[PDB]
């Protein structure tokens, strides 16, 4: 039970989804929003 | 039941840049602009597509204050089309674009203002 | 097979490349008759391998565009304004039956619908005006309606007259000497005696209408009217 | 001259091969192509001893077929596809009338019940698209809907649209201001004015919209090609170059409608 | 129809046909 | 009063002129586009590219523009025309969207598809009629002017009649059947080349007499 | 980015080609007397690192077709520009051949532009859909913009690679991380035009009339030229080595 | 909005020296509910062009009747 709560509430939350997720989509997509935007005017 | 186009109709009063009032016919579930299409009175040419990547505020239409309330708002980009595209870098607060603005069957009767036509060719 | 069409390509290619000599040639000498719209029509087009059969005593009309593997017979007259495509299977016309002005004949081009069915038309079958028998047997001795629709898959066997405005639906046969009219088609009455007979003097008569067109429709090009549009 | 007669000389040389070419690549496909010849379709044929006479204001689309005695009315015109087979018996078409596109009127041949009539059409009268008339008598101004399928023996009275689509049964007479359609006679209304407005404006709007397919249709190839090249020069403007030029530039004549033909 | 009977096309033939004899030749003498 | 003239004329030599130029309006019909030579394209018709014209078609826009779109065809024998005006008050010119199939003897005035709208035989298209995507019409199908067609549904009858819900897996058959019939459309192009070779016969037939 | 909107797209295809060529012509002839070193390669070393990092970050906002065309090459310039930080005979090299490829590609895209032009392709989200209507203009559209992102298999990754590795010769390798975030970042934004044109069907479609035989010859030459640069690249790196050689003896 | 501008062109109708403000609605017709003339009527019509830019077309000067009419049209126009 322990594994099978630990399978899905650490490693699918703080080490490759929502943890390091933060380089893929929405984690840098977003940080393109703004830098780029504000680089025309 | 049998289907009627008549009832899907959305009758508005699109306002030249001249001050003449127009009885303009729409259809309920497309775009306004689409709707200020068959009239002419906004070139076709113009904003052929219906994506708002590919609007630079040339279906830009003003709206009076009592229809404003009953659609619905700019959400992140509706606004910076308008603060972009525009002689002067501020918001309207009675613009909204027409490419966005989707015809609904108790939104009849509405006024639009159309402005002067800024250009579009390159 | 494949081979063949090949060749047929290449055959392209070279007439292309004469055809293009010709023009060369006809407007080096200062000349642009090749430029005129004249109507590129053909009443027997086919495809790489049909080449459409038609019967030497049939009449077939100069409106008529038979095209694909449309076989035709002895005694049948193909009228003005049908469109008998007969790319994809067989398309058996039968002996003294006719098929009357602006009419047509499906085979039901498009494969994804199932199978394709071949459409065979008996003899003696008094093909109404305007029929549009998409893709469907019909038995030899029977009438067909005028704005009739069948459609594929349906078998109208021996004597089964089918009513004006049709549309019987499809793998629905019309059971012998029973009318079926309405939409869709229903059963009305029972087909009678003297109507059997006339069925037949019907095709009599228009067998020898046929021939008598055919006769005066075969005149030669009276070339009055081929300088009178010229001169203008 | 003398290098003239040569290259003429060159140019016959050229359309031999080149003729010589296109039968070698005829002979490499086997033959399995049908040439195109000649059109042999003609207009205004003679049945059996009998021709159609044919008023001057009539036009008759080059790809209609109106074969025996049809008596057409000055005014009227037949469209493109039209079928006007009269071998049996007399089609008199009147005056004002337009048989649409891909419409066909064929006459029984005086016994598909013993009393038999010759189909006779009015004044005024429209009958739409790919409709199909078989012995019916139409009267003057009358509207058939697109696609009808009158019956033998059938009589529509003035101003008794047919509904599009209609399969107008064996023997069936329309009442005047009556609007009949469907499989079955199915009444459906009676008639309005503002339809009878419209039934008489579309009459006359297709009486003068007829003559510039007239025109169209009948222009030589001599003058074909210079209408085509003309338009090809005009087919787009630039006031730019123009105004700069000090000169204007005005369509010809030719190829601009008459006003009364637009919206 | 003897003579193709235009001043200004025959010196545009054989222009054309003077240039591809130059052309062949300039390929084959060089 | 009826009188003969000796202006009219027998025996259309020339032959049909699939093309009619109206004036300034032309028929534009694009590249790699099937035209059957029995087809008649007159006013301002426009044909866009992949499409396909069967043989008897009769498409013109004198009144007003009719367009027809990507990959669609109109089968044979269809009347096709356009109205100054519709009783919907909507622009009159009909405009037929990508992928739709119109079907054999199918009487389009003045209507309005959308894409993917398989049409059957024997359509009746009227007036400001209508019809939203993904639809699909059953052969012998008439509707009276100012009617439309939902989405993806079927239709059919005498008048516009309901008749069931398209499912999802018939509903994406409606783009591969018009790819089919292009595909066909196609393999009848490639048969005739441009430029057809009657003038030859022009020629040889004007030797037999005079000039 | 206004000029290259405002102007005719004849004139901008013109006016991003050549004059480019003849003023790195003369900045090529006066580096030979501007020995300072001091004044000369710093100025342009930076001016090239701001010009990659603008590009790339402002060619990314861009909607429309020609302004992204500007600013691809203001970047394209920076990148060109770090071959001639580098001064020595490879960065000259370097310079030349990225020069020669430019050039090259940006006749390409412009030889599109002119090509959709017929029907006033304004925005980048007009020509959606086009994999359908168009396939091979699709596909030689594509090959463009890879090209332009330096994807290997192509011309384009050549000058690229060859600039990269002149900088890498200097020792300046500051340049050579900047060049790879900015690619990463210009790669992004060109592979968003396929995007806009083979995975996204929206429920608009505009159709694109064909071309004359100019722009379809020239363009099927410069997209021949593109794909298979890679397989014989012997002689444009000879003919850039003599120049190179032959600016100073 | 309406409200905005009916605050507005309520003052300018104490000017015509015939106007009483104990007899003065949103719903007041000038010509039976005040008895304005309809010189009267087209001199009221007069003041309200020169409250703002709009002229008042003359065609859409003859359906502002009454004074609600006058202030949906006021309110709901570009100018
Ligand atoms: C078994 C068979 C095996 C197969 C046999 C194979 C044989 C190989 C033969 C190849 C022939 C080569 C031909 C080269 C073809 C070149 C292109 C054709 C050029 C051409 O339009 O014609 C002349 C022009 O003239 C020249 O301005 C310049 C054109 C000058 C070039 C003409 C040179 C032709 C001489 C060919 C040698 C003669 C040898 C004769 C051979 C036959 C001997 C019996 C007609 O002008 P034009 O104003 O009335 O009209 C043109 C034309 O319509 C289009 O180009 C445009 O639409 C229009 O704007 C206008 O330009
Ligand atoms: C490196 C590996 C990949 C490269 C592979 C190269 C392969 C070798 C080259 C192949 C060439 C094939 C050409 C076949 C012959 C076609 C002849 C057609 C000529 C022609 O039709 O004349 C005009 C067309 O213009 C023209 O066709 C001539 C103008 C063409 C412009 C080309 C400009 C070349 C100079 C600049 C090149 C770029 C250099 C960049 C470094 C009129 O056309 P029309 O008769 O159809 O009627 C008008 C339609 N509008
Ligand atoms: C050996 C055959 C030469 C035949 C020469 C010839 O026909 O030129 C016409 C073609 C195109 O010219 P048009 O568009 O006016 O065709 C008008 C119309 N299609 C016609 O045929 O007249 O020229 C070329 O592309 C070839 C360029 C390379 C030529 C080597
Ligand atoms: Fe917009
Ligand atoms: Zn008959």
């Amino acid at each position: 039970r322990s594994f099978l709560r630990f399978g899905y509430e650490v490693s699918f939350e703080a080490l490759d989804k929502g943890a390091i997720e933060i380089l893929g989509p929405y984690g840098i997509s977003y940080t393109f929003r703004r830098l780029a935007e504000r680089i025309s005017q | 039941g049998s289907k009627k186009v008549s009832d899907r109709i959305v009758k508005l009063s699109a306002i030249d840049p001249d001050g003449y009032k127009q009885d303009i016919i729409g259809l309920s579930g497309q775009t306004l602009l689409r709707a200020l299409t068959h009239t002419g009175l906004i070139d076709p040419a113009s904003h052929r597509l219906d994506d708002i990547e590919a609007c630079s505020a040339e279906c830009e239409v003003q709206i009076a204050e009592e229809w404003l309330e009953k659609l619905p708002p700019r959400t992140y980009d509706e606004e910076y089309v308008l603060k972009r595209s525009s002689r002067s870098r501020i918001l309207n607060k009675h613009s909204r674009l027409g490419c966005q603005v989707v015809l609904t069957q108790e939104l009849q009767g509405m006024v639009v203002a159309v402005p002067e036509a800024k250009p579009w060719d390159i | 097979g494949t081979l063949g069409r090949a060749f047929y390509s290449v055959g392209f290619w070279i007439r292309e490349t004469g055809q293009a000599l010709d023009r060369l040639g006809c407007r080096l000498q200062g000349k642009n008759y090749f430029r005129e719209q004249l109507s590129r029509h053909r009443t027997l087009m086919n495809v790489f391998d049909k080449a459409p059969i038609v019967d030497k005593e049939a009449f077939v009309a100069p409106s008529a565009s038979v095209i694909g593997d449309v076989h035709i017979g002895r005694g049948s007259s193909i009228w003005y304004g049908c469109v008998l495509r007969g790319d994809v299977n067989t398309v058996s016309v039968g002996s003294g039956t006719n098929i009357q002005d602006n009419s047509l004949v499906h085979v039901a081009k498009s494969n994804l619908s199932g199978k394709v069915h071949p459409t065979i038309i008996g003899d003696n079958v008094t093909i109404g005006h305007s029929a549009v028998l998409h893709g469907c047997t019909v038995e030899d001795e029977t009438f067909i309606g005028m704005g009739a629709t069948l459609l594929d898959g349906v078998v109208v066997e021996k004597h089964g007259m089918v009513a004006a405005g049709a549309l019987v639906r499809q793998n629905t046969r019309i059971p012998s000497g029973e009318v079926w009219g309405g939409n869709p088609a229903r059963f009305l009455r029972k087909l009678t005696d003297e109507e059997i007979a006339f069925i037949s003097q019907s095709a009599t008569n228009y067998s020898n209408l046929a021939q008598a067109h055919a006769a005066e429709n075969a005149k030669p090009l009276n070339v009055i009217e081929f300088e009178k549009v010229l001169r203008k | 001259g003398t290098l003239g007669r040569a290259i003429y000389t060159v140019g016959n040389w050229i359309r031999g091969t080149g003729q010589a070419l296109d039968r070698v690549g005829s002979l490499l496909q086997g033959s399995h192509r049908i040439e195109e010849h000649l059109s042999r379709h003609r207009t205004l044929m003679n049945v059996f001893d009998k021709s159609p006479l044919v008023d001057k204001d009539v036009f008759v689309a080059p790809s209609a077929s109106v074969i025996g005695d049809v008596q057409i009315g000055k005014g009227s015109s037949i469209w493109y596809g039209c079928v006007l087979r009269g071998d049996v018996n007399n089609i008199s078409v009147g005056s004002g009338t337009n048989i649409q596109d891909n419409t066909l009127v064929h006459v029984a041949k005086t016994n598909i019940s013993g009393k038999v009539l010759p189909t006779l059409i009015g004044d005024n009268v429209t009958v739409g698209h790919s409709a199909v008339i078989h012995g019916c008598t139409v009267e003057d101004d009358a509207f058939v809907g697109m696609g009808a399928t009158l019956l033998d023996g059938v009589v529509v009275e003035k101003h008794a649209m047919v509904a599009a689509g209609s399969l107008v049964k064996q023997n069936t007479r329309i009442p005047s201001g009556e609007v009949w359609g469907g499989n079955p006679a199915k009444f459906m209304r009676k008639l309005t004015d503002e339809e009878i407005v419209y039934i008489s404006q579309s009459a006359k709007n297709y009486i003068n919209l007829a003559q510039i397919h007239a025109s169209e249709n009948s222009k030589s190839f001599e003058q074909i090609e210079v209408e085509r090249a003309l338009r090809k020069k005009y087919a787009r403007k630039d006031e730019d170059y123009d105004s700069m030029l000090g000169i204007t530039r005005e369509t010809p004549p030719e190829l601009i409608l008459p006003d009364n033909v637009l919206p | 129809p003897k003579v193709s009977e235009d001043k200004n096309r025959n010196y545009a033939v054989v222009a054309g046909v003077v240039a591809i004899v130059g052309s062949i030749g300039w390929y084959l003498k060089a | 009063q009826v009188t003969p003239s000796p202006d009219r004329v027998k025996w259309d030599y020339r032959g049909q002129r699939q093309i009619i130029p109206l004036g300034q309006w032309l028929p534009k019909v694009a590249v790699d586009a099937y035209v059957a030579p029995n087809v008649v394209l007159a006013g301002q018709v426009t044909v866009w590219d992949g499409s396909s014209v069967w043989n008897g078609a009769v498409l013109r826009g004198d009144l007003n523009k009719i367009t027809v779109g990507f990959c669609s065809n109109v089968q044979e024998r269809c009347v096709v025309h356009a109205a100054w005006s519709s009783p919907t008050g909507l622009p009159a010119q009909t405009l037929i969207d990508r992928y739709v199939t119109v079907g054999a003897y199918s009487l389009l005035r003045s209507c309005t598809i959308e894409p993917e709208c398989i049409i059957g035989q024997h359509s009746i298209l009227m007036e400001g009629s209508l019809v939203e995507t993904r639809s699909i019409l059953e052969a012998g199908s008439v509707l009276p002017p100012g009617r439309r067609i939902p989405s993806g549904e079927l239709w059919g009858g005498n008048p516009a009649r309901f008749i069931r819900t398209l499912t999802n897996e018939e509903t994406l058959e409606i783009p591969k059947l018009a790819v089919a019939i292009n595909h066909l459309s196609g393999d009848y192009f490639s048969e005739f080349l441009p430029y057809s070779t009657i003038y030859l016969e022009v020629e040889k037939f004007k030797k037999s007499l005079g000039i | 980015p206004d000029i290259y909107e405002g102007s005719p797209t004849p004139v901008t295809a013109f006016l991003s080609i050549a004059p480019k060529i003849s003023i790195f012509a003369n900045i090529l002839r006066v580096f030979i007397y501007g020995s300072y070193g001091a004044t000369l390669q710093q100025i342009f070393f930076f001016c090239s690192i701001a010009s990659m990092i603008l590009g790339a970050l402002a060619a990314m906002a861009q909607t429309k077709v020609k302004r992204l065309l500007a600013y691809s090459s203001i970047g394209h310039v920076g990148y060109i520009c770090i071959g001639f930080s580098c001064g020595t005979i490879e960065g000259i090299q370097s310079l030349l051949i990225g020069i020669f490829i430019y050039a090259l590609m940006t006749m390409d895209a412009f030889a599109i532009v002119l090509a959709l032009r017929q029907t006033r392709v304004k925005y980048i989200a007009d020509l959606g859909a086009l994999a359908k209507t168009n396939p091979i203009l699709a596909i030689t559209f594509s090959i463009t913009m890879f090209s332009y992102a330096g994807i290997p298999p192509l011309a384009g990754f050549c000058s690229k690679f060859y600039l990269f590795f002149a900088a890498l010769g200097c020792g300046a390798y500051f340049l050579a991380l900047v060049g790879v975030v900015t690619s990463v970042i210009g790669c992004f934004y060109y592979i968003r035009l396929v995007k806009r044109m083979f995975f996204d069907t929206p429920r608009t479609w505009i159709l694109y009339e064909p071309m004359d035989r100019n722009k379809s010859l020239l363009l099927a030459m410069t997209s021949f030229f593109i794909t298979l640069f890679l397989l014989y690249p012997s002689p444009l790196f000879s003919v850039t080595h003599q120049m190179a050689l032959s600016l100073y003896l | 909005d309406k409200s905005e501008v009916t605050d507005r062109v309520l003052s300018v109708v104490k000017n015509f020296q015939k106007v009483d403000p104990s007899k003065v609605t949103p719903k007041a017709n000038f010509q039976n509910d005040l008895g304005l003339d309809s010189l009267d009527s087209v001199e009221v019509v007069m003041a309200l062009e020169e409250e703002f830019g709009f002229e008042i077309p003359d065609n859409e000067a003859d359906k502002i009747q009454s004074i609600d009419l006058a202030v949906d049209f006021i309110a709901s126009h570009p100018q």
